[PDB]
Order: structure tokens, then C-alpha cells, then sequence
């Protein structure tokens, strides 16, 4: 154990900040999905109606 | 300062107005009625404009060839026209030959024919209206505006109707339609001109004194519309003018904000390459425009309906690549009214429509529609003192708020017609209904 700290001593911090990033990260994923489709809904939609000229 | 407009009543509810003008020879006298379009449903809609067709097919005296002849006689002219509110059908004449016209409108309101033979003739007359307004494209563009903004509701249909209903509507249903519609308590008996109002109301008695009264009597232009943010393409790239129109919804005739829309639509105003004077229109978007081609002309409008309203622009442009600029700087005009009106732009308008509302009004025609319109839809003829007032009570502060409440960052209807490649989608024009600056 000691000498796995020695060779990675930002071992405690990194994983610390990445629960963090991991939190922030998927919570923007899933607004970023809902942004999209909110802004998409108007493309995905559409109709059409064709009367051959 | 105008004569006062006079208002009596008969027994059975219908309202009688005039406004006499000693100095014109000619009268208008008709019968405006609260009913139109509106009032059908999915079913029978189309109706209340084919009555309209029956209405000059013949009466229970009067064959089609005598009322011809009978109006020739007389020499001036009838004419009518439905719309979703509002209904009218009126006689232009001489002085003295008003007895006669009252006479003739009485007929053809109470006691029309509506024969099976008439009715299946006009049948095809109508059929083929629904290929012709095709080449009317402002009418295009404005019906389909209402057919999206109140998407499957009544403010929503035409008033042709579908061809579907045309083949359909029966004598039965278009006198069930007059007698549940063309109630006395709805209609109002106008005369402008060189008519008498003593005269006018005896002509009632004698005429119009058998007409039903509704059950249930409510005001005059008495009414729940709920707009839906949406377009219509009708891409046609063959068309050289592309025409466009955007709105919002707007005011109803009651309104309390019904001058502030009026203030502001005044504010962006109209525009046409064709007069001479357009070029130097105090007016921003009319600058913005002419400086730099964008359009051939562009129209304000603000309708209202008893209970809802449009507000919004109609444009057309030859400019086939800068749809996107007129269309920009016509949606940036209208967030200044949210963003930057000063007393500056609110008092321009309010001089310029303190005249126009008056001026408007300068023939026999034009004042039976004022007095018609208001009466059908107010209870009342406003007096010019009182609309002066209403004006004058419009300051920059009113203007903005109306502006923030309901143009700044709200849902539009949007129809193109004609070459209009170049109008981005839904959200690139929603995105100009607000500034990211302020
Ligand atoms: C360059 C590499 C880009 C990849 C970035 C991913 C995470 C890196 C952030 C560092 C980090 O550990 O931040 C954590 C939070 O992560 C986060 O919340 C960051 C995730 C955000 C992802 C990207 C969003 C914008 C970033 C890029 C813009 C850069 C320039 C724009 C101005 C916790 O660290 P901490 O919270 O203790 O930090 C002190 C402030 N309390």
C-alpha cells in the first residue's frame, strides 16, 4: 500500500475530484438532451402536405 | 366636429344608427349583423358565405330576374360580405329611393327562397371559388395565419369551408343557420348620408318588425381562443414575390390595451416602394428597408375579434437572398418597442392616428361600415372626443409594458408564400422575438 502512494500520490485527491466531475458532467448530459430535443422538436414534427402541381 | 350619431331601438331588439351628411346626395343604408363563420361548426362550415350566394337567388316575391331588374331600377347597387364575426349586407342609393332599398334588404334577410335548384347551382359557382383565391395571395397568406394560429378552432376555419361541405350543405341547414343567427337582438340597421334617423326607424317598424328574438339576449359583440406558435410553408419557387406574414396574438376589441396596440403597430407602420413618399418615412424598419432593397412593401396590422386578436406584419420581397435581413430587421424593429420607446416614437404615432382613425372616414360607405362595425362590436358608437382621449392616454410607459407582455420573446405564427428558401426555421425567427443584449 505505502509504495502504491509513492508511485501516485494524487490518488486520494483525483478521486475525489472526479466524483465531482462525474456529478457535473452526466448532470449537463442530461439537461443537454433535454436542450436538444426542446430545440429539435420543431424539425422532428414537421408535416407536409403535397398536392402534385 | 362630426353630427352625433343617433341611436333608437324597435320592440323585438334590433338597433337602428345614423349619421345624416346634408352635404351628400347619396345614402347608405344595411344591416350589420353579429354573426359569421364563427358560428359554424366542422360540419356546416361554409354556410353563413353560401347564404350569402342565396341571398341574390330570389325571395318568395322577387324571382332572381325581378330582384335584378328591381335594384337596376332603383339605381345604385347592393353588396354583402361575411367574414368569422361579422356579417353585412347594405344598399348604396340616392336620397330618395332609402324606402326602397330598406324594402329590398328586408326581402332578401326575411323571406329568401333558398331553392334546392339555386342551391345546387351555386354548389358548382362555389366549387370553383376554392380555385381561384389561390392567385389572391394575400387572402392565401392571411387564411392560412388563422387556420395555424388557432389551430382546430373556430377563429381558425375559412369562410369558403371545405369542398367536402360545399357538396353537402342542404336548404335545411342554411335556414336553420338565419334563424339561430339573424336574430334582431344581433342586428343593427345603419343609415349614413342623406338619410333621415325618423325615417330610417319608421322604415324598421314597417319592415323589420317580425324579426325573431334570441332566447337568451346578450350585448352586442358579446364572445376561449388559445394560439398556437407555428408556421405554414408554401414554398413556390416558380412565384417571384415571396409574401410573409408574423404575428403574434394580439387584442380584442375591448381590450384596455386595444389603443396601445394600435400606438404600436403605428410605431413600425406601412411601407411600399411604389409611393413616392415611403422613402422618407420617420419610421425605423421603413428606413432600414427602403436603404437597402429589402422589400416592396410591408403592412402593420392589429385585427381584433371579440375575444382574441392578430398583431403582427405582412411583407413582400423580390429580394429572394435577404429574406433573412428583412426578416431580422423587421423582428428587431419590434423588440425596440419592448427594449427602447421613448416619448419620442409614442407621440410621432399618437399624431398620426388621432388623424387617421378620422380620416378613414370620407364617404357615405366608409361611415355606415364605422358606425356598423363599432356597434356590432362595442355596443356603441365611440365619439371622436372619447377615442381622442383614449389616445392621449397612451404614454412610452404603456407602450412597453403592452410590448413586453406581448411581443417581447413570445411564440409567433409565421406563413411564407412563394420563393422563400431563404426564410430560416421556426427557431432561427423565434430567436429574433429577443435581444440578447438588453
Ligand atoms: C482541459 C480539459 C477539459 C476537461 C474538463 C473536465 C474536468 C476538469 C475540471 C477539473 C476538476 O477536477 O474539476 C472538478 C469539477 O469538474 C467540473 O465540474 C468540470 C466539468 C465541466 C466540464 C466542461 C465545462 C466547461 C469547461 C471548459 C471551459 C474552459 C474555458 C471557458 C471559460 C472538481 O474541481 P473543484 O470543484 O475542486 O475545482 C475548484 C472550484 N471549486
Amino acid at each position: 500500500a505505502f509504495l502504491t502512494w509513492a508511485a501516485e500520490p494524487e490518488h486520494d485527491e483525483r478521486k475525489k475530484l472526479g466524483l465531482k466531475a462525474i456529478i457535473v458532467i452526466s448532470a449537463m448530459l442530461g439537461l443537454s438532451v433535454y436542450i436538444k430535443k426542446f430545440k429539435w422538436s420543431p424539425i422532428k414534427n414537421r408535416k407536409f402536405i403535397y398536392n402534385p402541381p | 366636429v362630426s353630427p352625433k350619431t343617433r341611436t333608437s331601438n324597435l320592440k323585438n331588439g334590433l338597433t337602428i344608427a345614423s349619421e345624416s351628411n346634408p352635404l351628400v346626395q347619396t345614402a347608405t343604408v344595411g344591416v350589420w349583423i353579429d354573426a359569421g363563420s364563427r358560428n359554424e361548426n366542422a360540419y356546416n362550415n361554409g354556410t353563413a358565405h353560401f347564404f350569402e350566394h342565396l341571398a341574390f337567388k330570389g325571395t318568395d316575391k322577387r324571382s332572381q330576374h325581378q330582384l335584378e331588374l328591381d335594384i337596376e331600377n332603383m339605381g345604385g347597387h347592393l353588396n354583402a360580405y361575411t367574414s368569422r364575426e361579422s356579417t353585412v349586407y347594405y344598399a348604396k342609393s340616392f336620397k330618395d329611393d332609402v324606402p326602397k332599398s330598406v324594402e329590398i334588404l328586408a326581402d332578401i334577410l326575411q323571406h329568401s327562397k333558398l331553392a334546392e335548384s339555386a342551391i345546387d347551382r351555386e354548389r358548382e359557382v362555389i366549387t370553383r371559388e376554392l380555385e381561384e383565391v389561390n392567385k389572391q395571395y394575400e387572402e392565401v397568406v392571411f387564411d392560412h395565419l388563422h387556420a395555424t394560429a388557432f389551430m382546430n378552432q373556430p377563429l381558425g376555419r375559412t369562410i369558403l369551408g371545405p369542398r367536402e361541405n360545399i357538396q353537402t350543405i342542404t336548404n335545411t341547414e342554411l335556414r336553420k343557420f338565419i334563424t339561430e343567427n339573424y336574430t334582431a337582438d344581433r342586428m343593427v340597421l345603419v343609415g349614413a348620408g342623406a338619410v333621415d334617423h325618423d325615417a330610417l326607424v319608421e322604415l324598421a317598424e314597417k319592415y323589420f318588425s317580425h324579426l325573431p328574438s334570441s332566447q337568451s339576449p346578450v350585448p352586442l359583440g358579446t364572445p376561449i381562443p388559445n394560439f398556437v406558435g407555428s408556421e405554414v410553408r408554401l414554398r413556390d419557387d416558380t412565384m417571384p414575390v415571396a409574401h410573409i406574414a408574423i404575428a403574434v396574438e394580439g387584442v380584442s376589441w375591448t381590450s384596455e390595451d386595444y389603443y396601445t396596440a394600435l400606438v404600436a403597430q403605428a410605431i413600425i407602420g406601412n411601407y411600399d416602394r411604389a409611393v413616392g413618399t415611403s422613402r422618407h418615412q420617420g419610421s425605423r424598419l421603413s428606413n432600414i428597408v427602403s436603404e437597402n432593397n429589402l422589400a416592396n412593401s410591408f403592412q402593420s396590422f392589429s385585427t381584433s375579434y371579440s375575444d382574441t386578436g392578430l398583431w403582427g406584419i405582412y411583407l413582400t420581397s423580390e429580394n429572394t437572398t435577404q429574406i433573412d435581413d428583412l426578416v431580422h430587421f423587421t423582428l428587431k424593429e419590434w423588440n425596440r418597442l419592448s427594449t427602447s420607446v421613448s416619448n419620442l416614437q409614442v407621440e410621432r404615432a399618437k399624431s398620426q392616428l388621432k388623424a387617421g382613425l378620422l380620416l378613414s372616414l370620407d364617404g357615405t360607405t366608409y361611415v355606415a361600415e364605422d358606425i356598423g362595425r363599432q356597434l356590432t362590436t362595442l355596443g356603441r358608437r365611440v365619439t371622436p372626443a372619447e377615442v381622442e382621449a383614449k389616445l392621449e392616454a397612451v404614454t412610452e410607459h404603456d407602450v412597453r409594458a403592452w410590448a413586453q407582455k406581448t411581443l417581447y420573446d413570445k411564440d409567433i405564427a409565421l406563413v411564407g408564400l412563394g420563393p422563400i428558401e431563404g426564410l430560416y426555421d421556426y427557431n432561427r425567427i423565434r430567436n429574433d422575438m429577443s435581444m440578447m443584449r438588453w
